[PDB]
């Protein structure tokens, strides 16, 4: 998420249409990427 | 005289003081792409990462 920040900011004031959609991408993948890591982590170690 | 030969595993270091240093360091380092404008935020990074 930091590295991310980065990026957009970088891009900011040069390319804001890139940071812009960078921005709107990770909104939408972060938190679905951290659910399904917990969703199989949880199934994994909870059935052993 | 029984004498024995122990070698320190290293693996619990690399897990606990050795990894978040690194990772810290990367951090200072992110500091550098930021706009050289911004004053608060270059600072934070600067002294939080000291800290820590
Ligand atoms: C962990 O730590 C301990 C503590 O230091 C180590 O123990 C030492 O082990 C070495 C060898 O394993 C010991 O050295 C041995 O000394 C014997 C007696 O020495 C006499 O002869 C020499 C001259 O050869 C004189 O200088 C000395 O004053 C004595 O009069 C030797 O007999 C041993 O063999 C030697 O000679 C034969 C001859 O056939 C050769 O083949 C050998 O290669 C070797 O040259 C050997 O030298 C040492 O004394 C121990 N320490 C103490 C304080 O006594 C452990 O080795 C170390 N490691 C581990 C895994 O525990």
């Amino acid at each position: 998420a930091l590295i991310e920040f980065a990026t957009v900011n970088y891009f900011t004031k040069s390319q804001p249409a890139r940071a812009a959609k960078i921005d709107r991408l990770s909104r939408i993948a972060f938190p679905l990427l951290f659910g399904i890591f917990n969703l199989v982590y949880w199934a994994t170690y909870l059935n052993r | 005289s029984l004498s024995f030969k122990l070698k320190r595993n290293i693996g619990y270091f690399i897990l606990q003081t050795y990894m978040p240093s690194i990772l810290i360091t990367i951090l200072s380092w992110v500091s550098f792409w930021i706009n050289y404008d911004a004053s608060a935020a270059r600072v934070a990074l600067g002294i939080t990462t000291v800290l820590t």
